């Protein structure tokens, strides 16, 4: 089968400088148009660039004009983003891709972050105060995404809900996980979650009472 | 761009033999699609053939082919082993993909395919 | 430069039903548009492209029409599958342009939210900072409206909140909103109330609890 596979993407300051590579299979690489799309967090797509089947019709979208540059090598069925001066806004999931009418053919992605932050665990904060109650644990101040969430060590799973990050002024990420559960348990049942950030190699329990 | 060129305008063989069009397209650039098509009784166009070929339909009918010249503006369009009920109307169109995408189709032509 | 605008933002929906999607473009693109599906974590696939042609592999269900400015797609019978977003894009001149978006989501009967308060927690005051987080659990639809209120004053650029996507069993949503404070200023107050309006509710609730 057609197969695009990208790679090359991570964690970037602003101002720094990444180059995405896209390795291609199943067809004849040279006789068709390629392309970079971008989706920002919770955002649309955007189209970044394309480069014809022999690499002469060359197109950028204004936004990445003089910082991006894309190029390919059709005896290695390699297509490539140089991306230099990059911005914040510049963050987002990066799809190699190729064209015939319409995009046909897509990457499964990889994942670019533009941020000044750098590497930090979170810290965990218990969330307490009807037939129902609501424990939580607050997972604050950590970078980069992602954090796992699990409660009693997989053994709660029913009315669990881990809310997606929001990303703070302090270019931090927090998110809440919550569980509803009878009011008789609050007594009598422990609750614990448990977090990891394998960024930081930071693993927490932490008993919600 | 102009539209391609598609000849000849009659083309005579016999059930059994190939038989070959010329779709001739001068391209500013390498963005573009050429098809080659039929025209169905309803005057419907039906594809028969693309160069290059759409990935998305691997497993076609090899009775029909294209094949590109060396000054990169002809492309040879066969219909292999033509049998009688091949006789019709044909067609070749080409598709700009970038900058500006577009579909010119060329004069028809006929194939008569004899006994 | 063209624009493209869909319409609705989202839609919801069951199954067996007739959804339109609309995607209207800023000057005219000729019949050379193309519309992708896609997943939360998956990328988007093709469905139609030059306005009309539906995609190899795609169900007979899904078609598209329009030309000039005005484009639609078609799911003639929803299936569980389809539920998902849906994007034009007019491939018509460089820069390619999307449309915004569609989100197809499952319809069911309005639910009302219950709601939750929490106040911060002994360890993170210890270390300078009050987070107050309000629940808002097992709603639809999606809109609600959540106000932090401290000893009556309306808080205004100091709360963030955070959506699930629909329930895989049930089809509702839940929210939480954050309210973050200084240690200091959270101890120069008393009373935090989150009210929350949905219509599933008669009335706005509020939840709040007593600092002391």
């Amino acid at each position: 089968q057609v197969q695009l596979v990208e790679s090359g993407g991570g964690l970037v300051k602003p101002g720094g400088s990444l180059r995405l590579s896209c390795a291609a299979s199943g067809f004849t690489f040279s006789n068709y148009g390629m392309s970079w799309i971008r989706q920002a967090p919770g955002k649309g797509l955007e189209w970044v660039s394309t480069i014809s089947g022999g690499g002469s019709n060359i197109y950028y979208a204004d936004s990445v004009k003089g910082r991006f540059t894309i190029s390919r090598d059709n005896a290695k069925n390699s297509l490539y983003l140089q991306m230099n001066s990059l911005r914040a806004e510049d963050t987002a999931v990066y799809y190699c891709v190729s064209y015939y009418y319409g995009i046909d053919f897509w990457g499964q992605g990889t994942s670019v972050t533009v941020s000044s932050a750098s590497t930090k665990g979170p810290s965990v904060f218990p969330l307490a105060p009807e037939s129902t109650a609501a424990l939580g644990c607050l997972v604050k101040d950590y970078f980069p995404e992602p954090v796992t969430v699990s409660w009693n060590s997989g053994a709660l799973t029913s009315g669990v809900h881990t809310f997606p990050a929001v990303l703070q002024s302090s270019g931090l990420y927090s998110l809440s996980s919550v569980v509803t559960v009878p009011s008789s348990s609050l007594g009598t049942k422990t609750y614990t979650c448990n977090v990891d950030h394998k960024p930081s190699n930071t693993k927490v329990d932490k008993r919600v009472e | 761009w102009n539209p391609p060129t598609f000849s000849p305008a009659l083309l005579v063989v016999t059930e059994g033999d190939n038989a070959t069009f010329t779709c001739s397209f001068s391209n500013t650039s390498e963005s573009f699609v050429l098809n080659w098509y039929r025209m169905s009784p309803s005057n419907q166009t039906d594809k028969l053939a693309a160069f290059p070929e759409d990935r998305s339909q691997p497993g076609q009918d090899c009775r029909f082919r294209v094949t590109q010249l060396p000054n990169g503006r002809d492309f040879h369009m066969s219909v292999v082993r033509a049998r009688r009920n091949d006789s019709g109307t044909y067609l070749c169109g080409a598709i700009s993909l970038a900058p500006k995408a577009q579909i010119k189709e060329s004069l028809r032509a006929e194939l008569r395919v004899t006994e | 430069d063209i624009q493209m605008t869909q319409s609705p933002s989202s839609l919801s929906a069951s199954v067996g039903d007739r959804v339109t999607i609309t995607c209207k473009a800023s000057q005219d693109v000729t019949t050379a548009v193309a519309w992708y599906q896609q997943k939360p974590g998956k990328a988007p696939k093709l469905l139609i492209y030059w306005a009309s042609t539906r995609h190899t592999g795609v169900p007979s269900r899904f078609s598209g029409s329009g030309s000039g400015t005005d484009f639609t797609l078609t799911i003639s019978s929803l299936q569980p599958e389809d539920f998902a977003t849906y994007y034009c894009q007019q491939h018509y001149t460089i820069p390619w342009t999307f449309g915004g978006g569609t989100k197809l989501e499952i319809k069911r009967t309005v639910a009302a939210p219950s709601v939750f308060i929490f106040p911060p927690s002994d360890e993170q005051l210890k270390s300078g900072t009050a987070s107050v987080v309000c629940l808002l659990n097992n709603f639809y639809p999606r809109e609600a409206k959540v106000q932090w209120k401290v000893d009556n004053a309306l808080q205004s650029g100091n709360s963030q909140e955070s959506v699930t996507e629909q329930d895989s069993k049930d089809s509702t949503y839940s929210l939480s909103s954050t309210l973050t404070l200084s240690k200091a200023d959270y101890e120069k107050h008393k009373v935090y109330a989150c009210e929350v309006t949905h219509q599933g509710l008669s009335s706005p609730v509020t939840k709040s609890f007593n600092r002391g």
